[PDB]
């Protein structure tokens, strides 16, 4: 279901800022990546292993 | 899920915008893409050069994009950059570009 | 580098595993322990939901013209920029393949696969010593032939040579190096139906045919030198065998057969009419 | 096999060593048939050995019909002998047979079907004009033509000797191909 | 080979596999496919 613009803005008059912020990254697509400390580029070739 | 990395996890706290050096992109690209093709000439895995080489990022789920590994679901795609035979106009700087010109002496530059 | 990803569940271990794709939950799952091996699947029908490689491979395509917002001052421009780089492909001769041979078969009034087909025939074969140029039509005759028969649908030679003419003899040295190409690579049923309806006839005497025509093949007869005489004189034959007027003149030239073969072949006929006794 | 392989025609090349004036040619000789008009060789028929020969401005010869390299080689002297009587001093120099192609029979019917469609890759059918399959061997380079009624056209030879090897070899496929 | 019946013709038709979709009798080209024969429960709910 979406979780729409509107729906974003009635979100916030309630100043439930971490429901918005679950409801927008671990229910949706949260996703690591890394970047760079000095061009902010997601540019990074980690190795991670 | 997602595998434990090292580096330490901050937060953004500022998005300097801005354009792109040419260097800057030759620095970053991990390949020079060249040929048209995307699949290998012989209608397998792919065209090395080619318009997605491996050493982009992958998908299938079943790969490890050679230049990071493997997950398609870590990988966030690697860049790869194209040298024009010749330069042209970025479509978004145009008008940003006729008006500078009309700001400058076309000889000099003053 | 072997760029290569399997899944198998590192705490049971015991197989080449026994994983199983719970889509709903984008998941894989060790169909043992129920560990979940990888999540986020990504959809497999959405994706082709929104929306020819065989042939038009790795070289691309896009179709460029003009939108409402350019004035003709770049349009035709558009028309007289992209010709630049239309000999370096010698895909001209490949989509002007494709674009005759679905010109010819579609005006042939021809199964959409048969196109295929020949629109692959052209494009396996394509270029060979055999082939070295041999006019470019045997093979949009043959390829076709070939596409026809390959796509289970038997023409005559005549019948093609009909939409092309092709000296019936350009068609016959192309025809054996092609087949021999895929061989490498690697039935005249059909006519009784399409020529019963070319007489307009019921079923019947359709139906008939093939047990005739077959008859008449499976004993003895090899009668014929191009059988496919011999196919329409079951149809006489059966034909006679009902009392319906299609005489023998009407015959030929709506099949656009000799008649000598038929009375003569048809002599073969009014002697074995022992063994076609269905009723 | 048993079955020696039957020439029906020896095509053969002779350097008479002249320029012949193949006008004169067709002049001075009995029954000739040459107008420039088909070709620029003179063509006889000699019946005794009956072959027929085309001769041309270089003066060589290329004789066909012939049922042996002898009658090929003794119609050819004759031709020689009959080129010298026109006037012209044709010699017998480097002779050689160009093509030695025969006719012969196994007599049992052959499952042609079989060879063709299991040697599709080296024998191509299409009934509908013609009824016979083409073979090729390379060891000798024979290329033979194969009917229903057990006829063998054996040709791709400068000498029946290669059309006898060839022909030992299949004959033996001919056999095994044998339709009962 | 399963049962089929022709659309109009309406005869029993079980061919096979590589068969021909087409109907003795008539050469309609439209089959349907012959009840099953395990019985099926319902509720008269
Ligand atoms: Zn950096
Ligand atoms: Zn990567
Ligand atoms: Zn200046
Ligand atoms: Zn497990």
């Amino acid at each position: 279901l979406r979780f729409g613009e509107m729906e974003r803005d009635c979100m916030i008059a309630h100043g439930a800022a971490s429901f918005l912020k679950e409801r927008l990254m671990e229910a949706s697509d949260a996703f690591r990546v890394h970047i760079c400390g000095i061009c902010g580029l997601m540019t990074v070739i980690a190795k991670l292993n | 899920g997602q595998q434990y990395s090292s580096a330490p996890l901050r937060t953004v706290k500022e998005v300097q915008f801005g354009l792109f050096s040419p260097e800057e992109v030759r620095a970053i690209s991990v390949a020079k893409i060249r040929f048209p093709e995307t699949m290998d000439e012989t209608q397998t895995r792919a065209k090395i050069g080619g318009l997605n080489d491996p050493r982009l990022g992958s998908i299938d789920r079943n790969l490890k994009c050679q230049t990071c590994q493997e997950g398609m679901n870590e990988c966030p795609g690697h860049f790869g950059h194209i040298d024009l035979a010749k330069p042209v106009f970025h479509v978004g700087f145009i008008a940003k570009i006729k008006k500078v010109c009309e700001c400058v002496c076309m000889h000099c530059g003053k | 580098p072997n760029l290569n990803i399997v899944l198998t569940c590192p705490e049971c271990k015991v197989y080449p595993p026994k994983i199983v794709e719970r889509f709903s939950e984008g998941d894989v799952v060790c169909a043992l322990c129920g560990l979940v091996l990888s999540d986020k699947l990504v959809d497999t029908r959405s994706e082709w939901r929104t929306f020819n490689p065989l042939l038009d491979g790795n070289n691309l395509s896009t179709r460029i013209g003009k939108g409402e917002t350019t004035d003709m001052r770049f349009t035709k421009e558009l028309n007289k920029a992209q010709g630049k780089n239309v000999m370096d492909k010698k895909d001209n001769e490949v989509q002007a393949a494709f674009a005759k041979i679905t010109m010819l078969c579609d005006a042939a009034e021809l199964p959409k696969i048969v196109k295929d087909c020949a629109k692959e025939a052209y494009k396996l074969c394509h270029d060979e010593k055999t082939l070295k140029g041999k006019s470019m039509e045997s093979i949009m005759a043959a390829s076709i032939l070939i596409g026809c028969r390959r796509a289970e649908v038997a023409r005559t030679f005549k019948e093609i040579q009909s939409l092309i003419h092709v000296k019936t003899k350009e068609f016959g040295k192309t025809l054996n190096i092609m087949k021999n190409i895929l061989r490498g690579k690697s039935q005249n049923l059909t006519y009784i139906p399409r020529f019963c309806s070319h007489l307009g006839l019921p079923m019947q005497v359709t139906t008939s045919a093939e047990y005739t025509a077959k008859k008449c093949k499976e004993i003895k007869e090899i009668a014929g030198k191009s059988p496919i005489t011999i196919a329409v004189v079951s149809i006489y034959l059966n034909i006679l065998l009902f009392q319906i007027p299609i005489t023998a003149a009407k015959v030929g030239q709506t099949l656009q057969v000799t008649e000598g073969t038929i009375k003569s072949g048809y002599k073969i006929l009014y002697e074995h009419r022992d063994k076609l006794v269905d009723p | 096999s048993g079955i020696v392989p039957t020439l029906q025609n020896i095509v053969a090349t002779v350097t008479l060593g002249c320029r012949l004036d193949l006008k004169t040619v067709a002049l001075h000789a009995r029954n000739a048939e040459y107008n420039p008009k088909r070709f620029a060789a003179v063509i006889m028929r000699i019946r005794e050995p009956k072959t027929t020969a085309l001769i041309f401005a270089s003066g060589k010869m290329v004789v066909t019909g012939a049922k042996s390299e002898d009658d090929s080689k003794l119609a050819s002297r004759k031709y020689a002998r009959i080129i010298q009587k026109i006037g012209f001093a044709a010699k017998f120099t480097d002779f050689k047979i160009q093509n030695i192609v025969g006719s012969c029979d196994v007599k049992f019917p052959i499952r042609l079907e079989g060879l063709a469609f299991s040697h599709g890759t080296f024998s191509s059918y299409e009934p509908e004009l013609f009824p016979g399959l083409i073979y090729r061997m390379v060891k000798p380079k024979i290329v033979l033509l194969i009917f229903v009624s057990g006829k063998i056209v054996l040709t791709g030879a400068k000498q029946r000797e290669e059309i006898y090897q060839a022909f030992e070899a299949i004959y033996p496929v001919l056999s095994e191909f044998r339709k009962m | 080979t399963l049962k089929y019946i022709c659309a109009e013709c309406s005869s029993k038709l079980s061919l096979s596999r590589t068969d021909a979709v087409r109907c003795k009798d008539c050469g309609h080209r439209i089959l349907l496919k012959a009840r099953t024969k395990r019985l099926v429960q319902f509720e008269a709910r």
